[PDB]
C-alpha cells in the first residue's frame, strides 16, 4: 500500500483483517445442536428417480472415507423413504392384494 | 569477442557562460553569431574615457606626488647635509621626513589609482574567457548593460573534444565490477576506445576514447554517469543526441558456447545438459549455464572443448542406451 | 525493466488438460494384437492400484462405448432365442416340436468361423450381420423343410 | 541458524557541501568531479583583481595611518622631553596626545581594512573544506556567483567507512523489539556485525558493523536510523544504494 519517500511502506492489511469470506453470513441452519450441510438434490425435469436414488446412496458410498474427523453424513431431508417406501409400501399392499 | 552496446549521454567539452563584467553602454559587437570564438576575443565595447581620464590623471597625480615628494625628499637630504651642528632642528628633520612619508603614502595611493583604473580599464573591453563555438548574440549595438546584473551574455562549448557521460544501470556496473574481477577486455585500464553508433546508423569515422574508472553515481535511481571525452574534428555531434556505443570485443576467449538445442532448464530452478557417456550410454551433467550469447549459451561449469555433446536422438534415448555418433 | 525486474527459469506445460472439468493428462494406448482392451483395462486398473490417494481415471473413446457396454448382444441373442422359440411355437402351433429347428440355428456359423479364420478376419458388426444372414437364410430353408414335411 | 534480511538505504560516512564564500565571477576550476579531494585543495578561482585593488588599497591606507601616526608620534616624542618648562606646557602636549589617540583610531581603522581585505583576500580562492571524494560541480567558469547563496559549489563525500540508514516502521518495530526482547539480535548491545547483501546478491567481502542501540524513532512512522557504519575499503559502495542486509 502507500509509502513515504524513505520507503516507510504499508503492507496489507495493517489497518484491516484477512480471513476466508462467507459470500454472505446470513443463514443459520441448525440440525440438532449444531448446523450441518443439508444438500438439496432437486428433481430434474425428466429425472428418473429410483435407481438414481440408490446411486446417490451409492454416491455417499463413493465419498464416505475422504473426510475430516467428526464429519458426519445424514439424510436429514429425504424424499426417497417416503416415496421409495411409498411404493415399497403401496406396491407391496398392491401385490399382496393380488394374492388376496 | 563480446561486449555490450548501450545508449550514451553525450555532453560537450566546454561550457562557458559569458556575462557583463562592467556597466555601460554597449558600443558595438566585435564578433559574430554562431561563430568559432577562441579565448580572448574582445566582446562588447564600453567607453573607457572615464577610466582613461581617471587613469592618465591618476598617473599625472602620481607624477606630482613624486614631484613634491622628490623635492621634499631632497630637502630631507639637505637636512642630512645639515644635521651636523645646530642649524636645522631635529623636529624639523623628522618633521620633513614624516612629511615625506605622507607624500610617499600619496604616491602609493596614486599607484592604487593607476592600478585600479588599469584593472577597470581592462574591464572596459570584454574578452572571451575560453575557446570554441558560441551560439548567437543576445546583445545588439547601442545597448545598455550593468555590472553584476543577473543576466548573462552567452555560452560557448568545444566540440573537437567532446564528453560522453555514459548512462549506466546499477547492477551491470557490478558486472563491470565483474569486469573488475576480469580486467581482460579492459585495456590500458584508465581509458581505451569504444565504438560509436550514432543516429544516422553510420558510426562516427573514428571510435571514441572511453574513460573507464569514473565513480559518479546517481542518488535516486543509480543511473551511473561515466564521462568520456571523444574526438570530433567536424564539430557536428552535439551534447545530447543520444547515441549508442560499445566496448572493444572482447574478453577471455575460452568460453563454453553451446547452441540452444541441448540447453535444458532442468529441473525446477536448475539447468543441466545431457552429454553421452564414454561407453555410449548417455551421461547428463549439471552445468552453470550463463547468459545466452547469439544462437548459443555461455557455460562456466566443467565442460571443455571436445566433450561429446549431442544433438539429435535425445527422445528415443534415456540414460543407459548406446549411441553411434553423427554430425 | 531491469531497473526493477528480476527473472529466472522454471517449467510449465503449454497444453494442459482437464477432463470433465477435472485435472487430466492424455493417456493414449494401443494394445498388442491378439489382446482385448478390456484386458488392458484390468491391467492398468490393477496398476491403478499403484496410485496415491485422491486419484481417479477414465476409459474413453470407443473405450467409452465399451465402457458403457461392450456387448449387451447375448441378452438379445437370449431373448431372440425366446421370441424365435415362441413364434415358431405358433407356426408349428405345437408344443416343443419347434425345438428341432433350434438345432439347426448354429449350423450357419460354421464357414463363418472357419472361413473367417482361413481368410483371417475377426468379429465386427459386419461379422455380426454375417451371422444374421447365415441364421436367417439357413433357418429359413429349414422352415421350408419342416414346412414341406409339415 | 541466521536471522532475517531487510533493506536499508546506504549513505555516506560524511558529506560536506562546498558553498561559495565570496560574491564574484568564477575563474578557473581546479579539480575534476568524482575525484579524490583533500582539505585545502583549491577548487575554483575567483578573479582576484578587484581584491588586488582592495588589498593594495588597504595596504596603501595602512601606510597612510603609519604616516599620520608617525607625525603624531614624533610630536608626542618631542613635546614629552620639555614639559614643566618654558619650552612646552601641558596644553600643546595634550594637543599632541589628542593627535596620538586619534592617530591610534586611524591605525585601528587601518588594521580593520587590512584584516578585512586579507580575509576577503583569503576567500578569493576557492579551496576544499574537508577531505574526501567530491561530487559534481554545479556552475561553470566565467559566471557570477554570490556569497552565502543557495547554490552550493559541490559536495564531497568520505568513504573508507559508510553508513546505512535502517528503516523499519512501527508495526514491526515491536517485532524488532520482539527479537530485542528475545535478546538474540543484541549481544554486544552496541555494534556487532551484519552481512551485507547488495544488488547482484554477491555480498560484500566482509560483513558490516551494525549499531544496535541508536533506534532513531520517527515522529510519524518509527522508521529507524541505525547509523550502520560499514567498512568500505573499495571506496565504491555507492551511498544511495537501496540494498539489504541480514543479521547474525
Amino acid at each position: 500500500l502507500k509509502v513515504n519517500q524513505d520507503g516507510c511502506r504499508v503492507l496489507l492489511r495493517d489497518v484491516a483483517k484477512i480471513e476466508l469470506g462467507g459470500e454472505n453470513y446470513d443463514i443459520i441452519a441448525e440440525f440438532n445442536g449444531q448446523p450441518a450441510s443439508g444438500l438439496g438434490i432437486k428433481l430434474a425435469t425428466g429425472a428418473n428417480a429410483l435407481d438414481t436414488a440408490a446411486a446417490i446412496r451409492a454416491e455417499l458410498a463413493k465419498m464416505e472415507p475422504f473426510f475430516p474427523s467428526g464429519l458426519k453424513i445424514v439424510y436429514p431431508y429425504d424424499t426417497t423413504p417416503f416415496v421409495k417406501i411409498s411404493i415399497h409400501e403401496v406396491v407391496k399392499t398392491l401385490v399382496e392384494a393380488i394374492i388376496l | 569477442q563480446i561486449t555490450t552496446e548501450l545508449p550514451g549521454r553525450t555532453s560537450a567539452y566546454r561550457i562557458a557562460e559569458v556575462r557583463p563584467q562592467v556597466s555601460g553602454i554597449i558600443l558595438k559587437r566585435n564578433f559574430k553569431e554562431g561563430s568559432d570564438i577562441e579565448a580572448g576575443v574582445s566582446l562588447y565595447q564600453i567607453d573607457p574615457a572615464t577610466y582613461q581620464a581617471t587613469y592618465d590623471s591618476a598617473k599625472g597625480d602620481l607624477a606630482k606626488a613624486q614631484a613634491a615628494a622628490n623635492i621634499a625628499q631632497l630637502t630631507v637630504n639637505r637636512y642630512q647635509k645639515l644635521l651636523g651642528t645646530q642649524y636645522i632642528s631635529k623636529q624639523e628633520y623628522d618633521q620633513a621626513l614624516a612629511d615625506a612619508q605622507q607624500a610617499n603614502a600619496a604616491v602609493t595611493a596614486a599607484k592604487a589609482a593607476v592600478e585600479t583604473a588599469r584593472i577597470n580599464l581592462a574591464y572596459t573591453k570584454v574578452t572571451s574567457p575560453i575557446s570554441g563555438r558560441i551560439g548567437k548574440s543576445n546583445v545588439t549595438e547601442g545597448a545598455l548593460v550593468q555590472n553584476g546584473q543577473a543576466t548573462a551574455l552567452a555560452t560557448v562549448q568545444q566540440l573537437d573534444p567532446i564528453y560522453v557521460d555514459v548512462t549506466q544501470s546499477s547492477n551491470d556496473f557490478l558486472r563491470l565490477k565483474q569486469e573488475l574481477a576480469n580486467g581482460t577486455l579492459k585495456q590500458e585500464n584508465g581509458k581505451a576506445k569504444v565504438s560509436l553508433i550514432t543516429s544516422d546508423g553510420i558510426k562516427f569515422p573514428q571510435d571514441g576514447t572511453l574513460e573507464f574508472s569514473d565513480v559518479t553515481v546517481d542518488q535516486t535511481t543509480g543511473c551511473i554517469t561515466l564521462r568520456a571525452i571523444f574526438p570530433n574534428p567536424d564539430h557536428t555531434l552535439l551534447p545530447g543526441m543520444f547515441v549508442r556505443a560499445r566496448l572493444e570485443e572482447g574478453l577471455n576467449p575460452n568460453a563454453i558456447l553451446v547452441p540452444q538445442q541441448g540447453v535444458t532448464r532442468t529441473p525446477r530452478g536448475d539447468a543441466t545438459v545431457l552429454v553421452v557417456g564414454a561407453d555410449d550410454k548417455v551421461e547428463t551433467r549439471p552445468i552453470v549455464a550463463s547468459q545466452a550469447i547469439g544462437d548459443k549459451w555461455l557455460v562456466t561449469e566443467g565442460l571443455k572443448a571436445g566433450d561429446r555433446v549431442v544433438i539429435s536422438g535425445l527422445q528415443k534415448v534415456r540414460p543407459g542406451v548406446q549411441v553411434k555418433a553423427q554430425e | 525493466f531491469s531497473a526493477f525486474s528480476s527473472s529466472r527459469w522454471e517449467y510449465g506445460s503449454p497444453r494442459l488438460e482437464r477432463y470433465n472439468g477435472l485435472p487430466s493428462m492424455e493417456i493414449l494406448g494401443q494394445a498388442a494384437p491378439g489382446k482385448s482392451t478390456g484386458e488392458a483395462m484390468e491391467l492398468m486398473e490393477q496398476l491403478a492400484s499403484k496410485l496415491p490417494t485422491g486419484v481417479g481415471y477414465d476409459w474413453t473413446g470407443m473405450s467409452y462405448q465399451e465402457r458403457l457396454s461392450g456387448n449387451q448382444a447375448p441378452s438379445l441373442y437370449a431373448i431372440s432365442l425366446i421370441v424365435v422359440f415362441l413364434c415358431l411355437a405358433a407356426l408349428y402351433e405345437s408344443w416343443s416340436i419347434p425345438f428341432s429347428v433350434m438345432l439347426v440355428v448354429p449350423l450357419g456359423v460354421i464357414g463363418a468361423l472357419l472361413a473367417a479364420t482361413f481368410r483371417g478376419l475377426t468379429n465386427d458388426v459386419y461379422f455380426q450381420v454375417g451371422l444374421l444372414t447365415t441364421i436367417g437364410l439357413s433357418a429359413k430353408n429349414a422352415i421350408l423343410i419342416v414346412e414341406f414335411a409339415k
